[PDB]
């Protein structure tokens, strides 16, 4: 799927950051 | 006795996904019946035609220009019915049983379904008594 | 109740998608919906692919919710068969609809089976004398063969099927099965009451001496029921053929409604449509149904099926596919009915595999080919007779035209089942009487009679009886009007004496409609 | 084979991923683990443009897509279900489905914790006894022992009472619908009497 539950995914809900701060340390060499 | 026996029935909602070509696609209405009369928030009725896995195909009894994407569709809980009874005698109604002659609401009337199975083999009998049309080319 | 119970996934009219959590049903297996207003039986048509089956409902799906639990019976639609089904009425799922209690079942058979194999086929061509002149002469029916009555919308292929019932079924000895597929419910009630009066269906304690089973899937039924009631009637006939091992008659009124009901369903099973708008699997559905209606070595099924033609078009694929499955074809045409010739059988479009000189004899086959030669030679003269006039043909041509107008009227016949709306008594004609009379018209023994001497008569004696009956009529002018009514003495009363006898009726004061609507 | 059954059935090909993602994370008892792991990618797709290029741009080769997702997820202690999930979507190019798997993973997680998010609209803000009256009155509308989570809003056009908005259905226990339904019943009863 519906829309009104899917507009709520525009908000940050992660409640942990052991991936979002990890991937930027390894995305840019992998795409370069 | 009405007020002591009064239960505000849980109205089941449903958004409109997509309207046009005389048919709305309706998100929601997970408990709606096939062939149920649904009611849009514009006051225009509809009939739940195709119950799909992800939406409900609703054909719209009326002009579908008053239906928007995001409109709410309340189900009425019953298969498509019209008011039948002796209170319809004398009244000019539209295709859903609502009177168009402006003579007020249909009093002394009772809703019954429009989609009834015809009476079976053992329910008939032979046609005996005549129906005179008053046309003598016909009645002769 | 977790496994072996799936839920309704989606409902598209008569097509219900049912989702099972695991251990899906087989195709053709029947399922039951729990908590419907009537018994709703679904029959699995496809495995859609994601633990979803796709079913066809044998009743109306109005009122299904997409969560309803659907139990699986583990078997196809199984109907009662046997001798306790005789004199009863069944619907598509085998339930009784005659209010005579439960059906005493010698067996509970599935309505789906394969056709009998090649080695069980029997090749025996014996004739079936029907009493109908055009049928016995120009397209004779096989006793043990498949018979098709083609025609569309009021040409007379139900009065032909009732005359065939009245003639063949009463003088048969075996059992009959009437499978009413997609027809009028008035006609099914008429047949049930008419078969009660004839003793073919007996009620109550002497019920087992009945000779007919009715299976009715009439035109008020949803398209799942009409697409499968011919299979139920076929199963009731197949039990008598296989297990009881005897000769039966299967009358299927409008086998076209089976094709049409599959064509209604198959628009929603998500398929590309075929030609005129029909399903792609037309020929194989019709074939797999029709290949079960056969005579085998263990029994006989004489199959009389009426076939509707849409828009009076024989090139429509549902009649054109039915044409190959039939031994005797009886094509009823609308223009012959508009000429007053009833039964409106087109003699130049109806055929038989019994019209063979090694089967019916030499003089029968020769008389039939001579009648068809006269009728074809007249059909080739229709344009110049229309636009130039009758007065410009040759003498042999206008002898051919006169003999053809004689044998067109002579092929018509009063039916014993039509005597209630015509007034003429019905005329069963023997086969030898038909051959003798048509040989008489062909050789030229009867060039002297009028044309209307041949119209609606039994045989060659009744054309001469009607000739003197209609040539004493032009001499029928009697003297003095034979009154004996002028002042009859105390036999004819006055008018106020006659109004003095007629009873007063009571007129009940403005329709009384609100007083009994509030009674409920 | 032998998987735990999903809490509720769902739609096609995007919720069927999330049903299967829930059905393997339940055998691992990592239901709250990967629901946190799915949410971190949604902010990750919000940050980097060279990462959501692998889900929308149709000119990246399907080799370079499946190598980059593996070359990033060698590490960080992400659950082995999700690093098997993202390699399944990168081989098929279904990385765009993650925004729709997550919203279908949510209500599977919601019907596993048996919570239902509702919304209460009253005429005045409540008491602490009016709330415990309302909770047990509104517990007759859910179909099991569901932990109801309320939200509170104010509409003075209601003249007392409450409505519940379950986002599927609505029950109107307010006195405004009570009095207009009363007046409809009265004015229809004198239509006959
Ligand atoms: N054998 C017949 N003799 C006379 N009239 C017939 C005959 N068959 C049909 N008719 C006329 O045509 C109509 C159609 O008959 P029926 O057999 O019910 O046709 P169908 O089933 O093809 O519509 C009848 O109501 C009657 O008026
Ligand atoms: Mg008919």
């Amino acid at each position: 799927a519906d829309a009104k539950a899917l507009d709520e995914l525009r908000k940050p809900k992660f409640s942990s950051k052991y991936l979002i701060q990890h991937v930027s340390q390894k995305l840019i060499p992998a795409v370069k | 006795e009405w007020e002591k026996s009064y239960q505000p029935p849980v109205i089941h909602l449903g958004r409109v996904l997509s309207v046009g070509d005389g048919i709305a696609r309706v998100y929601g209405l997970k408990s709606v019946q096939a062939g149920e009369l649904v009611c849009f928030d514009s006051g225009v009725k509809g009939m739940a035609l195709n119950l799909q896995a992800d939406h409900v195909g609703v054909v719209v009894f009326g002009n579908d220009s008053v239906i928007h994407q995001g409109d709410l569709v309340y189900r009425t809980g019953q298969i498509v019915n019209v008011p039948i009874g002796p209170g319809t005698l004398g009244r000019v109604t539209d295709g859903l049983g609502q009177p168009i002659d402006g003579k007020g609401p249909l009093t002394n009337v009772r809703s019954s379904l429009v989609e009834v199975k015809a009476p079976g083999i053992i329910a008939r009998q032979s046609v005996r008594e005549p129906l005179f049309t008053g046309v003598k080319a016909v009645d002769a | 109740p977790a496994i072996d119970a799936g839920y309704v996934s989606q409902v598209i009219g008569p097509v219900v998608d049912v989702r099972f959590d695991g251990e899906l049903p087989s195709i053709l297996s029947s399922l039951e919906v729990e908590g419907h207003s009537v018994r709703l039986v679904l029959e699995v048509a496809q495995h859609m692919g994601d633990n979803t089956v796709r079913c066809i409902a044998m009743d109306s799906t109005d009122g299904l919710v997409r969560g309803q639990k659907v139990v699986d019976t583990g078997s196809p639609i199984k109907v009662p068969v046997g001798r306790g089904t005789l004199g009863r009425i069944m619907n598509v799922i085998g339930e009784p609809v005659d209010e005579q209690g439960p059906i005493d079942a010698a067996d509970i058979w599935s309505i789906h089976r394969e056709a009998p194999e090649f080695t069980e086929q029997s090749t025996e061509q014996e004739i079936l004398v029907t009493g109908i002149k055009v049928v016995d002469l120009l397209a004779p029916y096989q006793r043990g063969g498949k018979i098709g009555l083609f025609g569309g919308a009021g040409v007379g292929k139900t009065v032909l099927i009732m005359e065939l019932i009245n003639n063949v079924a009463k003088a048969h000895g075996g059992f009959s099965v009437f499978a009413g597929v997609g027809e009028r419910t008035r006609e099914g009630n008429d047949l049930y009451r008419e078969m009660i009066e004839s003793g073919v269906i007996k009620l109550g304690a002497e019920r087992g001496n009945s000779k007919c089973t009715l299976v009715y899937g009439q035109m008020n039924e949803p398209p799942g029921a009409r697409a499968r009631v011919a299979l139920t009637g076929l199963t009731v006939a197949e039990y008598f053929r296989d297990i009881e091992g005897q000769d039966v008659l299967l009358f299927v009124d409008n086998i076209f409604r089976f094709t049409q009901a599959n064509s209604e369903v198959s628009a929603l099973l998500g398929r590309i449509p075929s030609a005129v708008g029909y399903q792609p699997t037309l020929a194989t559905d019709l074939g797999g149904l029709q290949e079960r209606i056969t005579t085998t070595t263990k029994g006989s099924i004489t199959s009389v099926q009426a076939v509707y033609v849409p828009a009076d078009d024989l090139t429509d694929p549902a009649p054109a596919t039915t044409f190959a499955h039939l031994d005797a074809t009886t094509v009823l045409s609308r223009s012959i009915a508009e000429l007053g010739i009833y039964p409106a059988v087109d003699p130049l479009d109806s055929t038989s595999r019994m019209l063979n000189p090694n089967v019916i004899g030499a003089e029968h086959y020769n008389v039939a080919r001579g009648v068809q030669k006269v009728l074809q030679d007249y059909k080739n003269l229709q344009d110049i007779i229309a636009i130039l006039g009758m007065d410009e043909l040759s003498e042999e041509d206008k002898l051919t035209v006169a003999r053809a107008r004689k044998i067109q009227r002579f092929l018509s016949q009063p039916f014993q089942v039509a005597e209630v709306f015509t007034g003429t008594p019905g005329k069963y004609v023997d086969l030898a009487d038909t051959i003798s009379g048509f040989q008489g018209v062909l050789t030229g023994k009867y060039d002297d009679l009028p044309e209307m001497a041949f119209y609606m008569v039994g045989d060659i004696k009744e054309v001469k009886e009607k000739a003197d009956k209609m040539a004493k009529d032009i001499a029928s002018r009697k003297e003095a009007d034979n009154k004996k009514v002028s002042e009859e003495l105390k036999d004819i009363p006055s008018l106020d004496k006659l109004v003095s006898e007629i009873k007063e009726v009571v007129i009940e004061e403005d329709d009384g409609l609100e007083e009994d609507f509030k009674a409920e | 084979l032998k998987l735990p059954t999903a809490p509720l059935q769902l739609s096609g090909t995007s919720a069927q991923i999330a049903t299967l993602l829930w059905q393997v994370a339940a055998k691992e008892n990592q239901l709250d683990k990967v629901q946190d792991e799915l949410y971190q990618f949604i902010e990750l797709f919000k940050q980097h443009s060279e990462l959501r290029r692998l889900a929308t741009d149709p000119f990246v080769p399907t080799l370079v897509r499946t190598k980059i997702i593996s070359s990033v997820l060698k590490d960080s202690g992400a659950s082995e279900i999700t690093k098997k999930l993202f390699e399944a979507l990168a081989d098929e190019g279904a990385l765009s489905a993650l925004l729709e798997v997550t919203v279908n993973y949510e209500e599977l997680m919601l019907a596993h914790k048996k919570e239902v998010y509702c919304t209460v609209i009253t005429a005045e803000p409540l008491d602490k006894l009016e709330r415990v009256e309302l909770t047990k009155k509104a517990e007759k509308f859910v179909d099991a022992g569901f932990k109801l989570v309320m939200q509170e809003k104010i509409d003075k056009k209601l003249l007392g009472g409450f409505v519940i908005e379950f986002s599927d259905r609505r029950v109107d226990m307010s006195t405004a619908k009570k009095v207009e339904e009363f007046n409809n019943f009265v004015n229809k009863l004198v239509l006959s009497i």
